[PDB]
């Protein structure tokens, strides 16, 4: 049987790598070339094209978060789920201001205004977000590992869900 | 729907079959918030048309004008197109 | 216990591997289903196929002779030049 | 796929059990462990099964009344005795095996080998006696008076071996127990509890020598044997439905699902073992340190995701074995609306042993199956059962290595091509008290046992 | 001013700026420097020793 | 009352996606074999038959006119 | 070879509290023993679908909970 | 079905910050349903055996038959205008960054209306329709005998005309059905906001949005009318006005406006196969633009360039397409096509890391 020879090759090759360093933990010298590229191109290409580009897209949009009102980590949407999971486990007063800011900021942008340059004066790319967005990843991460590290066989269609792995019942077309 | 959390129901009263939609988007205030209006037929209908009228149309050309550069570049591409067309079309045809 | 933390840890280094070979396990459970769909779709695409081929596909079974004795084509009952 | 060998050093590190036949033939095993308590009793080939339709009944009823005074004692002279020497008389009957033993102290040890011999050889079944015991077997008998799993357990016996004797239950019908007599004990007596049919099983400070001596000395005058069993098929399995529709006990309903299994001596029992594992047990109000929504055994796992309330108030595997024959299922009891989601997700999981079985859970499942069995072994009664149980079964005892070696070998191939072969497609019994309307007719559960997929 | 890098990412595609993504972490991740002030959330809490003190 | 207290959910809260996953390696393939045929027969192709010609001038590996195959 | 005990282990304590092995009586056979051989009333083998949780059985209690409702809450379509 | 209709109109919530291009969607169901209703009654008096004197015969002699032929010709000009717009919008908003369910359902509309379309126009039977079908169904004449089955004969027939006819009929009622797959996906994966996130802003369908939706499809209405009644804007080619003859081709041959686009990449590519599949590439390309994103971001909001240059991208394609087969037109064409496939390039690409 030829599966079973396949089974063999890959037990052995992934036994092979276990505990490997992943590529971005190696300490790694660029080549001769990379060097020369980055010497020449680089510092041109920065200078007259992705500098200004950039600098160009960045300002308009710290200029877009202040005029509603907002901070970048606000602008996430919930419907990613790690924001979803991370929004779980922010503390109240975090919370609080930041449905007030989201509430505003939708207010000005429906009609059609812009909040007072009495109140722009704040850095908006403030990461307030991010101890909760990295718990909530490491939550995920252990849920994938430890939990979901098949393609699972169950019953389907019943008891609402399709049985094809999501968990809300009624949530697709064929379980309407 | 909107997260779980957000849909999540205080009070144990069923939702009617007729309002599925309405309560799966649902949220969650924290801290409260008070809102209030006046009937529109209170009030001035089209004031706030002719006040926000300026305002309006100040942002919409100051954002528009980021196209500015990029539409001039392909506009100068369809001269140099239809100028090489003549030319063309006179070097293999006219004498 | 450091030890056993790294061990703990280390145990679920290889998801990806292990997800691709659980996938690849239905695949092969799934490789059987090719014994009745390719004889379906040649059974429903034999009439595309040329005389020559109907011959050849069907190991000589099929043949000119073979065909109905009131062909769809009338005219070619019997053989592309009719019976006689 | 095979991953090693999981036998250990300590595993080999046990007390030899030295199994002797006296020339009487009885079997004298014995196991020598460093305790203060020793367990000592005979584990006889008897049983309900062995009973004729008219007599059933007979064997449940001479184990109620043989510690109720013997030719030599009486009543309260034996209760005194054995409360002076700090032990206690134990005894059960099944349907083809059958126990009498005693937990007691190590000086009690032969004494209580001279008790044990009195009543089993010389038993006084007073009149009066047998009729206090006819009271109360009677209440027994009654279904009100029965639990549910006890009643699903014989109906399961009742519907799959409606030919053979197997069926019977050990209590017996009510007819028969109003006209059990001494006549009819001492019959049984005399042709079941013969020597080449006794197992004398001692564990604790013991020397197999003095337990030996004494035990030839006791049962001197035992009946050496009686004829051979009649010869008889392969018991019949059959597939039928046996529901009682009761809507009037209460919410919960009682299920019980079973297949064809295999006998004690076949080479596909430990794989049996293995798969009664994999199914496991759940009970929503014992989870565990793993809650069902995150169980590694899927069948829990799903369905603790049912219409996010869970189809499983407690399920359990179970897997029967006798001489010829075995029976592999599981129960339910589960609310009334949650039985087709039940029956149909533990069949799913049954099913799936053929198809899509992981590594991952017949490993786990290994190590609980072993956790279960070594932690059986712990006391001298623990030990004892299995002692007297194996060799009836077996003609041996299979030691712990020897079980781990032989369940190294079994891996998630072997358990789909047992599956594959017996369970697949195979012909059910359901079994059913309570209200059980989502309960489906035998033959809609029956074709839950193959798959359109794969 | 703003605390923000406009060149954060680099490579072909549409620019962008955000501070997070979806990516799986190593089960030794780099041990954070939270004596200087870098953030300790997640793996780097749990499969390191930064936690520690004497 | 009070706001509802923190709990995490118990996941995973993801999976079921595969209907989308075929579509992307169903679209991906498609894409990359139209790049092979684009890229050949538009810009390889041509030039391979005007090299084929350079070949030809050697003249000692002319095609046969007579081979009427 | 034999299985002697349920397939759902019991992972709690086997003695009740303030009780300890001197003055527990005989956990063998002492009604309030949490390891107590069952009787066979009606003959053995049955414990092998005995449920020995001694909690009662409460229909429809929800374990299938991640965190979406209240309680006393009734879900509608799942949301 | 009085409760469904009033839990998804009556108590549908969207939120109040929409714009009127979000009055899209409304206006193409209305005019689907228009074009749907004026193609049945138009049937009564069509004449299936010579598609040209029937139309000249419900111009001249059905009371006000005028009036179903401009509009069921006119009104389909008006269902791709506002169809196509509504794409841009949803690429505009990167909509289908998590609709995608939304966006997959679109697309097949998109893919049955192409279909519904075109055979539509052949069934003028004039000298554009009869050419226009016969080059288009020589792309597949690599696939042997499957000409000979499509046409129903060596050459497009009244036989064909009639089996395409049924196509037209029939396939317009299953693109209805998909509208409302369409409809079930907006309704349950809530519709995106002119901001980023999501907001507790939402207001009754029935009340606030249709009113404005109303607006917006009467002010459609005053242009669509003063085109109806006068042609305003050239939208048909009169070349079809010229009775079929099968030795002389017209002086060009090609589609109606809403097809140019897809018509300039076959007149340019030179390889015939190569150019049918760069037209499958554009469409089936931008179905996973969003697929190998890897941070935390749907890309909105920002100065959208590459959105801007693919718009007029299409717009040049378009343009060069009315053009003649002129040498210069095909090199610059050319340039537009390796352009576009750049601009697609970066909308897939992930980014790294500085
Ligand atoms: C770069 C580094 C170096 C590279 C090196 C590469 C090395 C590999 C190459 C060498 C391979 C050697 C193989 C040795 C084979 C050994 C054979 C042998 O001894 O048998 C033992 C061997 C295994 O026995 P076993 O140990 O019991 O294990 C059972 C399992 O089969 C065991 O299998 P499994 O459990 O592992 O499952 C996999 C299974 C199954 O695997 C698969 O099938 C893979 C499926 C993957 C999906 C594929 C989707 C379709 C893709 C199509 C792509 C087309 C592209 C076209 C491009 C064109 C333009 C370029 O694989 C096989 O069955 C093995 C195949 C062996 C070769 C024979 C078949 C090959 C294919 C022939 C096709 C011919 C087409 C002709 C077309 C003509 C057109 C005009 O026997 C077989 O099972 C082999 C036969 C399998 C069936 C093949 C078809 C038979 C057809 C019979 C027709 C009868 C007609 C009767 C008519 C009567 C009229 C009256
Ligand atoms: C020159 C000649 C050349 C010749 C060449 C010939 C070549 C022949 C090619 C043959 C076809 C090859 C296709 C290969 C695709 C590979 C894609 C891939 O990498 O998948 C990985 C991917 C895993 O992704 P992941 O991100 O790792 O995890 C996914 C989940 O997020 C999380 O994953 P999880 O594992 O945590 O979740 C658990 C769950 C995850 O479950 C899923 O992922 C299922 C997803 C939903 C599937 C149902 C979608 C709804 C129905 C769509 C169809 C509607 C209309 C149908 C009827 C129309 C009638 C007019 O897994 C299971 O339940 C495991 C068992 C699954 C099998 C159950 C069997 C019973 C159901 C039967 C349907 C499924 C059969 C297997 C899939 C077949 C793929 C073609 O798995 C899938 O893609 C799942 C299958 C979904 C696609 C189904 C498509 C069905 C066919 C539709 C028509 C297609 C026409 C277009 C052309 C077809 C030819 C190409
Ligand atoms: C270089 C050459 C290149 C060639 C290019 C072409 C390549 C060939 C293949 C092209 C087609 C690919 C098909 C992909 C299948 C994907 C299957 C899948 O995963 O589905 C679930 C999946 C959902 O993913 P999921 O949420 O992860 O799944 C988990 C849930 O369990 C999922 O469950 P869920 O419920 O959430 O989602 C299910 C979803 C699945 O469905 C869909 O989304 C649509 C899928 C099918 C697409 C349509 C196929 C059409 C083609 C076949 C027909 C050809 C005819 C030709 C004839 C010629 C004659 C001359 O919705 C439905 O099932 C709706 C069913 C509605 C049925 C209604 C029927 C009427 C009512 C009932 C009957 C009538 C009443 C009774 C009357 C009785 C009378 C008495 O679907 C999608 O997301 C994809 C939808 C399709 C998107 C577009 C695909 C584009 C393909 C790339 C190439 C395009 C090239 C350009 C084409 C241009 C054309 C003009
Ligand atoms: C590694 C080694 C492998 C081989 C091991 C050795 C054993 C197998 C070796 C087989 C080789 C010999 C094959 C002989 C083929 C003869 C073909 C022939 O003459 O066809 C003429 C036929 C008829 O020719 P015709 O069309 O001109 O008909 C003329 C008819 N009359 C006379 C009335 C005017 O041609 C065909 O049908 C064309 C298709 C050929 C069939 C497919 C290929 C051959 C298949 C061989 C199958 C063998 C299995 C046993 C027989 C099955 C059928 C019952
Ligand atoms: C050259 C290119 C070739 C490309 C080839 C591409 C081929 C693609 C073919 C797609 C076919 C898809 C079939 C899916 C069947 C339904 C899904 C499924 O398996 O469900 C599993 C599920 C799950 O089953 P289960 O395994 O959970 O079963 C549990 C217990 N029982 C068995 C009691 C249910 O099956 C069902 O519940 C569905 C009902 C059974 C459906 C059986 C198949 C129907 C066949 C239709 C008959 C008409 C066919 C005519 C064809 C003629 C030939 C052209
Ligand atoms: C030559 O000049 C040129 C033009 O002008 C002539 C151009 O227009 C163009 C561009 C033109 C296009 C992009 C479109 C061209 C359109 C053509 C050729 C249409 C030809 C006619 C057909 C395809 C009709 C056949 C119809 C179908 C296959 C159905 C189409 C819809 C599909 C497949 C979507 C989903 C499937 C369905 C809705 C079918 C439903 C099926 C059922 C209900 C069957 C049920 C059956 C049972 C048993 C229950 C170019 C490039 C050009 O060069
Ligand atoms: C889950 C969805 C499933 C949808 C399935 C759709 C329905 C499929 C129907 C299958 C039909 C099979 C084909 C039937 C052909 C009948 C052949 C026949 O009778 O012949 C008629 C007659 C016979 O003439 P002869 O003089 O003998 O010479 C012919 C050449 N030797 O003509 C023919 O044979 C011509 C046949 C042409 C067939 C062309 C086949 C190729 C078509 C390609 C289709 C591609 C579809 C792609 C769909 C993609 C969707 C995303
Ligand atoms: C989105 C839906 C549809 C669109 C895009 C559409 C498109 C068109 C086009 C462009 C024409 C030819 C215009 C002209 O003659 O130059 C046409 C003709 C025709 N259509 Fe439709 N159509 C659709 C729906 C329908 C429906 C549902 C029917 C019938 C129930 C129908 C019946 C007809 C008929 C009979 C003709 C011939 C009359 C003619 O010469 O215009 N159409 N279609
Ligand atoms: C017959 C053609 C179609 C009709 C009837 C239609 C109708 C609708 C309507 C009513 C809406 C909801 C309100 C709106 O956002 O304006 C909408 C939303 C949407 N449509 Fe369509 N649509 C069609 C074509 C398409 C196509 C071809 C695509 C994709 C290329 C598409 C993608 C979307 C998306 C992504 C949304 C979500 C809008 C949002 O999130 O704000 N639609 N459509």
């Amino acid at each position: 049987s030829f599966h079973r020879a396949f089974a063999r090759v890959v037990c052995n090759y992934n036994k092979s790598i276990e505990g490997s360093v992943p590529w971005y933990q190696v300490k790694r010298e660029k080549s001769p070339f990379q060097q020369v590229w980055d010497e020449v191109f680089t510092p041109i290409w920065f200078k007259l094209v992705k500098g200004p580009y950039e600098r160009w897209e960045y300002n308009a949009l710290v200029a877009r978060y202040r005029g509603m009102g907002i901070m970048a980590d606000d602008a996430m949407n919930d419907k990613d789920m790690i924001v979803e999971r991370a929004l779980d486990i922010i503390p109240e007063d975090i919370r609080i201001q930041r449905y007030r800011r989201m509430m505003r900021g939708a207010v000005l942008a429906g009609r059609k205004l812009h909040l007072p340059l009495e109140l722009q004066n704040y850095d908006p790319m403030v990461p307030y977000m991010a101890p909760y967005i990295e718990e909530a990843k490491f939550q995920m991460q252990e849920e994938q590992e430890l939990l979901a590290y098949h393609p699972w066989d169950r019953r389907l269609y019943t008891a609402g869900v399709s049985g094809f792995g999501e968990t809300s019942m009624h949530s697709t077309f064929l379980t309407m | 729907p909107n997260t779980k959390r957000d849909i999540r129901r205080l009070g144990s009263y069923p939702v009617p079959p007729e309002s599925k939609n309405f309560w799966r988007g649902r949220f969650q205030v924290p801290g409260g918030q008070i809102q209030q209006g006046v009937s529109p037929m209170q009030q001035k209908i089209f004031f706030q048309w002719w006040w926000n009228l300026p305002t309006r149309y100040f942002w919409r050309f100051t954002k528009w004008s980021d196209f500015l550069i990029p539409s001039l570049m392909w506009y100068t591409g369809f001269l140099m197109c239809k100028n090489d067309v003549e030319e063309g079309t006179r070097s293999r045809y006219w004498y | 216990t450091l030890a056993v933390y790294h061990r703990l840890w280390g145990m679920t280094e290889q998801f990806a591997a292990r997800k691709k070979w659980g996938w690849r396990q239905v695949y092969h459970r799934m490789l059987p289903f090719q014994i009745a769909l390719y004889p379906s779709l040649m059974w429903y695409l034999f009439g595309w196929f040329d005389d020559p081929y109907k011959e050849a596909m069907t190991l000589g079974i099929w043949n000119v002779s073979k065909r109905s004795l009131y062909f769809w084509d009338p005219l070619r009952s019997g053989g592309d030049k009719g019976w006689y | 796929y095979y991953w090693g060998s999981t036998v250990t050093t300590e595993m080999h590190n046990v007390s030899p059990t030295q199994v002797t036949r006296l020339p009487n033939g009885m079997r004298v095993a014995t196991q020598f462990s460093y305790t203060d308590s020793a367990t000592v009793g005979l584990w006889i080939d008897a049983g309900a099964r062995y009973e004729t339709k008219e007599s059933n009944g007979t064997a449940h009823f001479l184990e109620r009344v043989l510690y109720l005074g013997t030719k030599n004692r009486s009543r309260d002279q034996l209760e005194t005795e054995v409360e002076n020497l700090g032990a206690n008389l134990n005894s059960y009957t099944g349907r083809e095996q059958t126990a009498f033993y005693a937990k007691t102290t190590k000086d009690g040890i032969l004494p209580c080998i001279d008790i044990l011999a009195d009543c089993i050889l010389n038993p006084k079944l007073d009149g009066d006696e047998i009729e206090k015991e006819r009271v109360r077997i009677t209440q027994d008998l009654q279904a009100v008076n029965q639990s549910y799993e006890e009643l699903l357990y014989d109906k399961v016996h009742t519907a799959c071996y409606r030919d053979c004797s197997l069926g019977q239950t050990v209590i017996g019908p009510e007819e028969n127990v109003a006209t059990i007599k001494r006549d009819h004990m001492v019959n049984y007596l005399y042709n079941n509890f013969t020597a080449d049919r006794m197992v004398l099983v001692a564990v604790g400070p013991v020397d197999h020598a003095q337990i030996v001596k004494e035990a030839e000395k006791k049962f001197a005058n035992i009946r050496p044997t009686a004829g051979p069993r009649m010869l008889e098929e392969k018991p019949y399995f059959c597939a039928s439905e046996l529901v009682y529709r009761n809507d009037d006990m209460g919410p919960t309903a009682h299920i019980a699902i079973a297949y064809e299994g295999v006998p004690w001596r076949s080479p596909d029992y430990i794989t049996f073992m293995l798969m009664n594992a994999i199914i496991g047990s759940y009970d929503k109000k014992n989870e565990g340190l793993v809650p069902g929504l995150q169980s590694a055994n899927r069948i829990t796992q799903t369905g603790a995701t049912r219409m996010d309330v869970g189809c499983f108030d407690y399920y359990t595997g179970f897997n029967i074995a006798y001489k010829d024959t075995g029976l592999f299922g599981f129960y339910i009891a589960t609310d009334e609306v949650a039985v087709e989601h039940a029956v149909g997700d533990l069949m799913f999981g049954v099913t799936s042993f053929s198809y899509s079985l992981t590594e991952e859970e017949v490993m786990k499942a290994k190590r609980e199956l072993k956790t279960n069995f070594f932690s059986g072994l712990d006391n001298t009664t623990g030990v004892a059962e299995d002692i007297g149980r194996q060799i009836l079964a077996y003609g041996r005892r299979l030691s712990p290595a020897e079980f781990v070696e032989r369940l190294d070998q079994i891996d998630s191939q072997e358990v789909q091509r047992v599956a594959w072969n017996r369970l697949h497609d195979a012909e059910i019994t359901m079994t059913g008290v309570g209200p059980l309307h989502g309960l489906l007719q035998l033959w809609d559960l029956r074709r839950q046992t193959w798959w359109w997929r794969y | 001013k703003t605390r923000g890098d406009p060149h954060i990412m680099r490579g072909w595609g549409e620019y962008v700026y955000c501070h997070y993504e979806h990516l799986r972490e190593p089960v030794f991740p780099r041990k954070p420097d939270v004596a200087k002030g870098e953030l300790a959330a997640g793996a780097n809490v749990t499969r390191t020793d930064v936690w520690k003190r004497e | 009352i009070g706001p509802p207290l923190r709990t995490a959910q118990i996941g995973p809260t993801v999976g079921g996606n595969g209907g989308r996953t075929f579509v992307l390696y169903l679209t991906t393939t498609i894409n990359v074999l139209i790049a092979f045929q684009v890229s050949w027969a538009c810009y390889l192709q041509p030039r391979w038959r005007s090299f084929r010609s350079d070949m030809l001038e050697k003249f000692p590996s002319l095609q046969p006119d007579m081979d009427e195959k | 070879p034999p299985i002697q005990k349920p397939l759902l282990p019991s992972g709690r304590a086997v003695l009740k509290h303030g009780r300890s092995m001197l003055c527990s009586g005989n956990l063998s056979y002492d009604v309030n023993s949490t390891i107590k051989a069952p009787e066979c009333k009606r003959g053995m083998g049955f414990t092998q679908f005995k449920r020995f949780t001694p909690v009662p059985i409460e229909s429809g209690v929800s374990v299938g909970n991640r965190g979406w409702f209240f309680p006393g809450v009734i879900p509608y379509q799942g949301h | 079905f009085i409760l469904i209709i009033k839990d998804n109109i009556i108590l549908y919530n969207i939120n109040d910050s929409i714009n009127y291009l979000w009055n899209i969607g409304y206006i193409i169901m209305v005019v689907m349903i228009v074009q749907v209703i004026t193609g049945i009654i138009i049937n009564l008096y069509m004449n299936i055996n010579n598609g040209y004197k029937g139309i000249i015969y419900i111009i001249k002699e059905i009371y006000y038959g005028y009036i179903l032929r401009y509009i069921h010709n006119n009104n389909s000009t008006l269902i791709y205008v506002v169809v196509y717009l509504h794409i841009i919008r949803n690429l505009y908003y990167k909509t289908y960054y998590y609709n995608i369910l939304i966006w997959y359902s679109g697309m097949i509309m998109l893919y049955q209306l192409i279909i519904i379309g075109f055979i539509g126009y052949i069934l003028g039977w004039g000298q554009l329709s009869y050419w226009g079908i016969t080059v288009i169904i020589n792309l597949i004449s690599g696939i042997p005998y499957l000409i000979l089955l499509i046409s129903g004969n060596y050459y497009i027939t009244i036989v064909t005309i009639k089996r395409l006819y049924i196509v037209h009929f029939i396939l317009p009622i299953i693109l209805i059905y998909v509208e409302i797959i369409h409809v079930y996906y907006i309704h349950y994966l809530i519709n995106n906001n002119i901001v980023e996130y999501n907001v507790n802003n939402k207001i009754i369908f029935n009340n606030y949005i249709l009113v404005k939706d109303n607006n917006g499809i009467i002010f459609i209405l005053n242009i669509f009318i003063l085109e109806l009644n006068n042609n305003i804007f050239i939208i048909a080619d009169n070349d079809n006005l010229i009775e079929i003859n099968i030795l002389v081709t017209p002086i060009h041959i090609i589609p109606e406006w809403y097809y140019l686009y897809w018509y300039s990449i076959l007149k340019l590519l030179p390889n015939k196969y190569s150019g049918l599949y760069i037209v499958v590439n554009s469409i089936s390309i931008i179905n996973i633009l969003s697929e190998y994103k890897i941070v935390i971001s749907e890309y909105k909001n920002y100065k959208n360039i590459i959105w801007y240059n693919q718009i007029i991208q299409y717009i040049s394609m378009i343009y060069i397409g009315i053009q003649l087969p002129i040498i210069e037109y095909i090199n610059y064409g050319r340039y537009i096509i390796i352009f576009n496939i750049l601009l697609l390039i970066m909308y897939l690409y992930p980014k790294k890391k500085k």
